[PDB]
């Protein structure tokens, strides 16, 4: 159905971002290397998890794949989602320390900061998702002919650290960054871009996490039919992070117009 | 550029951290290897005989090569002087040696004649073969020679059999074929006399020979 | 197939690489400034707290941020070739003669020369009009009118208001040459200062964070 | 200086051209760049 | 200037035909494919100058960072790192014997470095003063003799032991950017922002000839391997070949594709190939006889300051503002 366009555009945008990074020497700084790591974490979403959800949807929520890949597929989904969330959380914090005091950010501006930041966010993304192979693996991962999470203590308590803390950091960091920038037109264009990025992240991922948190804290068919669309809306963020984090730059616009 | 010892080996007259540092002279026989340290403690190597019972230490303010000793034995007792080098394209290794001390408690290199009679003004040759082929994949041959005058620590004279170390009278020279080598001396004079030792540096340990002697 | 000599050479070679890295990292903490004034500028006068014929260096630290200022006595008037070295500088401070009017056309031509150079496009400029108190005394006397020197300045619309209008007029005259390129990567910052100001280092410091702020915004794709 | 430059023995550019060709031809074969040196022979 | 106008007719009378006509009937150079066999890294800032050693196994590279490093080409290993009093440099030179390296900068001094000393460090044997401005080129005639070029419109020959100019070449009316030494060492050439290249006799202390065919300043100059001709590099995006005996421009190398200035020039041992480095970040190889671009060597993202062909003739080393220097064979 409409998810095929999501898969195709998720492939196309991330591939074009990777191709524009690879054969351009003007975009080789550390800030853009973190975005290359984001496109690495985002290419693998649309080819390893979303076709699996595709033929899960086309089979009427009865999974034709074998039962041995349920915990692995759930672990891949949680790993790529927490990676593509933590990437934006570290991007916002780096953007804050590069907006507040540019001198002390440019003092330590190197590839060492990018290596440490990528290592930290990937350690967080693996360490959040690592209990799913070792505690969920079939009652914690399989239910009624579909591969869905059912260990409610992990679904609630994992969503606290994997989303409601990095969302609290985006809230406090967007407040301080827009207060510092509000304290001229270049600055206001960055204010509009920051507002679009923040008000799209809290719109595209948040409904799934308040839906699953409310379903754990509490109408089962209504919550299931909401989850079956809000996961795909969560997948639509992977159709956007290649686009809206590069297309406001002139070099990336020229590179995309070249292809 | 003076090296004094008390083992402790204090270095005054150069930049200490820029050099590598490294020998045991038996009272009975010639030079034999102890241990090597690079500049700023890069790497350490040992021969099996003296291995594991000695330590190397460097301290930049104290500027000193250090030996701390364990397992003391009649092999340990020896006369040793601090030896050093510098490596780059254009290497002049084993340039300068320490004064020396006395303490009392793999490739084989040797030359045929331990004692050579000397006649002034006549060219002679000292040949020491090498177990492993000195010629290396680059084409740099690692064959070396020394001279120890009695009562003085030795000095470098010829490295690689195609290059001659500076600070040396030009009369001494070399000729070489693959893994079989013949040295050329000319116009021998006073202060030429002593014991000459040769060495191979393809891979550690530093295989030092007992050497040959010039006898008047 | 690698000898102990080649590996021991690799040791001191990699230490050379590490030492070059450390020296470079030490250098990048410092911010580099190039001070060009044609004459009557007060190049020594701008910063007095801290103060080799070819290049003369004055260095100051503010808020534990170290600034390197380079001024050349040796070079001739024409500056084409040696300018190419200083394309990594943070900013180029052009100090200009506020007092006299006859200088100002050639001074603006020099401003255009430094601004429009192919190698120096990315760099910005921090501009101080020195001796503005001396300018104000002369214009308050009113014997010589800079509006005579330029017909556009003859009819102009904005300390006395008239002297302030003339001062803002010359400031806008210097900004007029800079705005024309319009790339936006490089913007000139006019500032006013008398001969003896307690700190122009404050103005240099806030301009430097502004430039670094803009470059970081450009780097992070915010703009 | 103009007298010194004026007092210059001068020879046909065509003859100088043929001399320029001759050295090139003699050392055309020797130089690695024009003709690719065999792989084993090259240091790089 | 009447004699100059007579001189202008005199040069025209001396030359019968242009080089291009005679060059036509020779076998073509053909497509040459040169890929970088090595890239050398560890320079953290822009590289202004490189010089090839006589051995062809060693080179020295000067940079904006203020560290002059000597490295070995084939292994890519790094032999020395020299701390510099002045960060600003435009020149580096490698002695013919290889014991001495010279460094010149905006400080208006040429610093001569003896590589071999007790304590195994690089030390400056002499700092040479007497130039009012920056030194744009330095070259060693010998271990004790060096000729310097500078922005004073003067070129100076020094005795390093004595430490002052033994001769001064002061015929130029503009800043002298580049200097090339002949194979015989007795004559040398120098180019300047006056857009004239002059032939200088080392022993006399006088200019024997002056040649002008350039619209713009000459950034680079190289003698032909025979020693009877030389080529120049300019901001005109043209490289012109002049001959000493003929005293006339033989040919000019220009193309529509490239408007950017030349920054370097060098000759292959044949002289068939004049390698040139451009502000367009690309280096072009020209058939010298026909002035047809055989190929382009494009591995540099930023402009190439310096280009040199080895004395053995194997390789071309290109140093650029991209901060790493690539060997090409
Ligand atoms: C379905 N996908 C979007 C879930 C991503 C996710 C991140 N953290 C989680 C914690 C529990 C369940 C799912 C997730």
């Amino acid at each position: 159905l409409l998810t095929a366009v999501v898969i195709i555009l998720t492939i196309a945008g991330n591939i074009l971002v990777i191709m524009a990074v690879s054969l351009e020497k003007k975009l080789q700084n550390a800030t853009n290397y973190f975005l290359m790591s984001l496109a690495i974490a985002d290419m693998l979403l649309g080819f390893l998890v979303m076709p699996v959800s595709m033929l899960t949807i086309l089979y009427g929520y009865r999974w034709p794949l074998p039962s041995k890949l349920c915990a692995v597929w759930i672990y891949l989904d949680v790993l790529f989602s927490t990676a593509s969330i933590m990437h934006l959380c570290a991007i916002s914090l780096d953007r804050y320390v590069a907006i507040q005091n540019p001198i002390h950010h440019s003092r330590f501006n190197s590839r060492t900061k990018a290596f440490l930041k990528i290592i930290a966010v990937w350690t967080i993304s693996v360490g959040i998702s690592m209990p799913i192979p070792v505690f969920g693996l079939d009652s914690k991962v399989f239910k009624e002919g579909s591969c869905l999470l059912a260990d409610d203590n992990f679904v609630l308590i994992g969503s606290f650290v994997s989303f409601f803390i990095p969302l609290t950091i985006m809230v406090i960091t967007y407040f301080l960054t827009i207060k510092s920038l509000q304290k001229i037109s270049n600055e206001q264009k960055a204010c509009k871009v920051l507002g679009i990025v923040f008000f799209l992240f809290v719109v595209m991922w948040c409904p799934f996490f308040i839906t699953n948190i409310m379903a754990v804290i509490c109408n089962e068919d209504v919550i299931g039919a909401l989850l079956n669309v809000f996961v795909w809306i969560g997948y639509l963020s992977s159709a956007v992070n290649p686009l809206v984090y590069t297309l406001f730059n002139k070099t990336y616009r020229s590179a995309f117009s070249r292809y | 550029v003076q090296l004094v010892e008390s083992l402790s080996c204090s270095a005054s007259g150069f930049a200490f951290s820029s050099f590598g540092m490294h020998v045991r002279q038996a009272p009975e026989k010639g030079l034999e290897w102890v241990a090597y340290i690079s500049s700023g403690s890069g790497t350490i190597y040992y021969a099996d005989t003296v291995k594991g019972r000695f330590t190397i230490s460097r301290d930049d303010p104290k500027n000193t090569l250090f030996l701390q000793m364990t397992s003391l034995r009649s092999e340990d007792t020896a006369m040793y002087y601090c030896v050093r080098s510098i490596y780059y394209y254009g290497s002049s290794p084993f340039d300068f040696w320490g004064q020396g001390t006395t303490l009392t408690v793999d490739i084989v290199m040797t030359q045929a004649t331990s004692s050579v009679p000397v006649t002034p003004g006549e060219s002679v040759s000292i040949s020491c073969r090498s177990s492993k082929s000195l010629l290396h994949s680059n084409g740099n041959t690692y064959l070396y020679w020394f001279l120890q005058r009695p009562g003085q620590s030795p000095q470098l004279l010829i490295y690689r059999m195609s290059n001659l170390a500076s600070g040396v009278p030009d009369r001494f020279s070399g000729s070489g074929s693959g893994t079989a080598f013949t040295l050329t001396i000319s116009r021998l004079e006073a202060e030429d006399v002593g014991v000459y030792y040769c060495m191979q540096h393809l891979e550690y340990p530093l295989t030092f020979g007992a050497g040959t002697k010039l006898e008047l | 197939t690698v000898s102990a000599e080649d590996k021991a050479a690799a040791e001191r070679s990699k230490m050379i690489d590490k030492n070059l890295r450390e020296d470079g990292e030490k250098a990048r903490r410092t911010l580099r400034l190039l001070l060009l004034g044609a004459d009557n500028s007060g190049k020594s006068t701008i910063v007095k707290q801290m103060r080799t014929s070819g290049i003369f260096e004055t260095k100051f630290q503010v808020d534990k941020v170290n600034f390197h200022m380079f001024d050349v006595g040796g070079q001739r008037d024409e500056r084409r070739k040696w300018i190419q070295c200083f394309n990594d500088v943070t900013a180029i401070i052009f100090v200009v003669d506020s007092s006299d009017y006859n200088r100002l056309q050639e001074a603006l031509n020099d401003f255009k020369s430094i601004w429009n150079n192919r190698w120096l496009r990315t760099i910005s400029v921090i501009l101080f009009l020195n001796k503005q108190d001396l300018l104000a005394e002369k214009v308050l006397a009113g014997k010589s009118k800079i509006e005579d020197y330029f017909p556009e300045f003859a009819r102009y619309t904005t300390e006395d208001p008239r002297v302030t209008r003339a001062k803002y007029f010359i400031r806008k005259e210097f900004v007029d040459i800079s705005t024309a390129s319009g790339d936006g990567r490089h913007i000139c910052y006019p500032h006013f200062t008398c001969a003896v100001d307690t700190e122009n280092a404050r103005r240099i410091f806030n301009d430097c964070k502004d430039i670094i702020l803009q470059m970081n915004l450009r780097e992070y794709n915010l703009v | 200086q103009l007298k010194m430059e004026a007092n210059i023995d001068r020879i046909k550019v065509s003859k100088a051209a043929a001399d320029l060709m001759a050295y090139c031809e003699a050392h055309a074969k020797e130089d690695p760049l024009l003709t690719p040196v065999p792989a084993s022979e090259n240091p790089f | 200037e009447q004699l100059k106008n007579q001189i202008r007719d005199a040069r025209k009378a001396c030359a019968d035909a242009t080089l291009s006509q005679i060059t036509n009937n020779i076998d073509p150079v053909g497509r040459i494919q040169m890929r970088t066999r090595r890239t050398l890294r560890g320079h953290l800032a822009k590289i202004y100058a490189m010089h090839w050693g006589t051995d062809s196994r060693l080179l020295v590279s000067a940079s904006q960072d203020g560290k002059l490093i000597i490295w070995d080409s084939y292994t890519t290993n790094k032999v020395h790192a020299i701390p510099l009093r002045s960060s600003w440099v435009m020149t580096c030179a490698y002695a013919p014997s290889g014991n001495y390296v010279a460094c010149g900068g905006l400080d208006n001094i040429c610093s001569i470095y003896n590589l071999k000393t007790r304590e195994g460090n690089v030390r400056v044997s002499r700092e040479l003063a007497g130039h009012t401005g920056y030194l744009s080129c330095c070259r060693f005639l010998d271990d004790n003799q060096i000729v310097t070029s500078s922005g004073d419109t003067t070129c100076a020959l020094w005795d390093i032991e004595t430490g002052q100019q033994t001769t001064t070449f002061t015929g130029h009316t503009g800043d002298v950017m580049s200097l090339s030494l002949a194979p015989d060492t007795r004559l040398f050439v120098s180019g300047a922002c006056d857009a004239s290249a002059k032939l200088w006799d080392v022993r006399e202390g006088m200019c024997r000839q002056t040649f002008t065919g350039h619209e713009s300043d000459i950034n680079a100059i190289c003698f032909f391997p025979n020693g009877n001709a030389f080529a120049t590099g300019s901001d005109d995006a043209t490289c012109r070949l002049f001959d000493l005996r003929a005293d006339q421009e033989l040919m000019t190398y220009s193309h529509d594709n490239i408007i950017c200035g030349i920054t370097s020039v060098s000759f292959s041992k044949s002289g068939r190939l004049l390698l040139a480095g451009y502000d367009d970040f690309n280096c072009n190889v020209w058939d010298a006889l026909k002035a047809d671009r055989a190929g382009v060597l494009a591995g540099h993202d930023n402009r190439v300051s310096c280009l040199g062909v080895t004395d053995d003739g194997m390789a071309v080393a290109t140093g650029s503002w991209d901060s790493f220097l690539k060997i090409w064979n």
